């Protein structure tokens, strides 16, 4: 379903690997929406100008 | 300015294409987390060759 | 943690069931925490004004 | 301005709220969740109370 094979040896590594990238999830969308609806309202200035 | 609208422009497209990327991507980590959290978190002990 | 029995002799299906709880987490904390990011920025704007 | 200013900072500090709290039950949604997935898929049935 994911990657192609992991060893059962170590569940670890995948969890961390999902943990930080989960992490970076919520940071992101906020990074996207933020940094574009901010530029929009940029936008609307320049259209105002 | 019409020039700075164009660029504008160019990185909403840009920003546009980065999350829903992002997104969609994250939300399969989601769910891939989902399925080794719930399930497998700890039965290696049971897999490691017992 | 959670009731102070809460059928612990056997609790299965409700692992599945937390885990519907579990998903609302998503909204939860994203939906709010745009719209303060949102609002900032108009405070900023409005601040600029 | 500096009413709207007062007025979103209201808001504001609803959401922040909301969001203090909310994390924190969610946090613990997931918390107990990883108590069962530690608990149920082998423990419970070897410690099946014997």
């Amino acid at each position: 379903r994911q990657g192609r094979q992991y060893q059962a040896e170590d569940l670890e590594a995948l969890q961390n690997e999902l943990e930080a990238r989960q992490e970076a999830l919520s940071l992101s969308v906020n990074e996207g929406g933020e940094r574009r609806m901010e530029m929009r309202q940029e936008l609307e200035q320049l259209k105002q100008k | 300015l019409r020039q700075r609208h164009t660029e504008l422009e160019r990185e909403v497209s840009r920003f546009e294409d980065q999350t829903q990327q992002q997104r969609q991507q994250y939300a399969q980590a989601k769910e891939s987390l989902t399925t080794l959290n719930r399930l497998i978190p700890q039965v290696t002990l049971l897999l490691d060759e017992t």
